[PDB]
């Protein structure tokens, strides 16, 4: 548990420093609107043979499919990012401060 | 108040709630009061159970007062803890452990005529290991003989087992030859010291190895007890040794007019007497009337 | 009440010793009837 | 014992030296429910270690099975090897 605990802050720092060498924004990949796809090629609801209430209900799909479509590109930076900083927070350390407990 | 039979055990004992009930009663000795006749009754089966119920009255406040060793280097801590239940067990009118394991061997066994009677009605009393490696030197021996070897020692067939039994004996580390010549004793004194002085260095590396052994448990069973507790939330903790004290309260509460849980209560009250007494001055400690 | 004795605090406390002692007075007088009165 | 164990919870490496939201915000989400869980086991092991007032509980569950050992029916003191040697002296000799 400390090596797990110790592990951690190693992985912690590497998130750090290879983000920061990116010098990218904080929010920026935590925000899934921006890997959403804004050119796609947005489909017309007059080509899909659509009758009086099943508008509203393909709209939703449309929105849901580009957002979970955007969801699951966010989860593909972030498994592309723990691997960058697992076999990088391997490569260090550890100079960590210990709890102030009463000697 | 005393039966006569509990302030006999009570008078070379040593320890503090049966002392003051021999100054109780050494008190009232003095204030003009007969001493009761002591009964010669209670034929050979009463007499022998008494014994076993009332030095069981010495020993168990006795070993409640013997702190043990534990977590500790060197062997006098050892040989301190080990002298502390000799002392005590001759205050409760057991013997030597030798002569008293040997007293064990011989009431079992008065009637046993075979070896592998005497392997097997001594069972409870010797190492398992050694019992069963007596029983591939029988069964060895039992084969030059084939017939069963007989509890004589002028037979034959014993001689060649205990060729072979004694050859066990010094192979799992105790000198059998420094044992049996000490017992048998010897004509002089000079040589009969020679072998005295060779038995108790092995009876001090007896009684030590097997009072550490009593104690490397007690270390191993309190540091798997304390590592199955360390384990818990503080919450669990502190609700479980809550239930546990108060089951153990209702049990001696509900049992009223008992002499052993009119006890347990005056127990209770006198350790949240040593909580009150340190709590009023604790660099100090506890207040005694001194 | 406070500050009780020297005598009083050496006792061990939570040892067995009136259980030992309660078996043996409801054991012997129940054992000593036991071997006057025994025919096989 | 409990002395021992307080020792290597005493090495823990610090983590709150990383709840800044700089080590928030760059770090995989996962990756930061296991660092907040981490540090959520810290606060389980340390305050259950410094629970002293549990030790004396902890000691009443080792007295009553070592005591009724020493209510032995042949010596408070005896154990294998007392008896094991004393066998040898009963058993070599003659019967």
């Amino acid at each position: 548990k400390k090596q797990a605990t110790e592990n951690l802050m190693k992985l912690l720092q590497a998130y750090k420093d290879i983000g920061d060498a990116k010098s990218e924004p904080l929010l920026k990949n935590h925000n899934p609107r921006t890997f959403e796809d804004r050119d796609y090629p947005v489909p017309d609801f007059r080509t899909q043979n659509l009758k009086a209430g099943d508008v509203p209900k393909f709209f939703d799909t449309v929105i849901s499919t580009r957002a979970s479509a955007a969801i699951a590109s966010k989860d593909k930076f972030w498994a592309g990012r723990k691997t960058e900083a697992e076999a990088a927070s391997a490569k260090a350390s550890a100079a960590f401060p210990r709890v102030a407990v009463p000697e | 108040a005393v039966s006569k039979k509990e302030v006999l055990y009570f008078l070379s004992s040593k320890d503090a709630e049966s002392s003051t009930a021999v100054k109780s009663y050494l008190k009232s000795l003095y204030a003009g009061a007969q001493v009761e006749a002591t009964e010669t009754d209670a034929s050979e089966l009463i007499a022998q159970l008494e014994k076993k119920y009332l030095s069981a009255q010495v020993v168990e406040p006795g070993v409640h007062n013997i702190a043990l060793p534990l977590g500790e280097s060197g062997s006098a801590p050892v040989k301190r803890y080990a002298a502390e239940l000799f002392n005590l067990g001759a205050q409760a009118g057991f013997e030597c452990p030798f002569i008293e394991v040997s007293k064990k061997f011989g009431q079992e066994t008065a009637t046993s005529e075979t070896v592998k009677d005497v392997l097997n009605k001594t069972k409870s009393y010797v190492s398992a290991d050694y019992n069963a490696a007596l029983n591939e030197v029988l069964s060895s021996v039992e084969a030059e003989i084939n017939g069963p070897v007989l509890f004589d020692g002028k037979t034959e067939g014993f001689k060649k087992f205990a060729a072979k039994a004694k050859a066990v004996a010094v192979s799992r580390g105790l000198p059998a030859d420094t044992i049996l010549a000490y017992c048998a004793g010897s004509a002089n004194e000079d040589a009969a010291d020679k072998v005295s002085k060779e038995f108790f260095t092995w009876f001090e590396s007896a009684y030590t190895a097997d009072a550490a052994a009593e104690v490397k448990a007690i270390e191993a069973e309190a540091a798997s007890i304390l590592d199955r507790h360390l384990a818990k939330p503080v919450a669990q903790i502190r609700k479980e040794q809550a239930s546990a004290y108060a089951s153990l309260l209702k049990r001696a509460e509900t049992a009223k007019g008992a002499k052993w849980a009119e006890k347990y209560l005056e127990d209770v009250k006198a350790v949240q007497w040593f909580d009150a007494s340190v709590a009023e001055a604790p660099a100090s400690g506890p207040k005694v009337a001194a | 009440a406070d500050a009780k004795a020297l005598d009083e605090l050496r006792k061990p406390k939570f040892s067995s010793k009136y259980l030992i002692q309660h078996v043996s007075q409801k054991l012997i007088p129940a054992v000593k009837e036991w071997e006057k009165s025994y025919q096989p | 014992l409990s002395n021992e164990r307080y020792q290597l919870l005493s090495q823990w490496p610090d983590f709150t030296t990383m709840y800044g939201k700089d080590f928030y915000y760059r770090a995989h989400p996962e990756d930061l429910k296991k660092f907040y869980d981490a540090a959520d086991e810290y606060y389980k092991l340390y305050e259950t270690v410094t629970e002293f007032d549990s030790l004396s509980a902890l000691a009443s569950q080792v007295v009553p099975n070592y005591a009724a050992r020493r209510r032995s029916t042949v010596h408070p003191a005896i154990g294998s090897t007392v008896a094991d040697g004393a066998f040898t002296n009963f058993l070599l000799s003659k019967q």
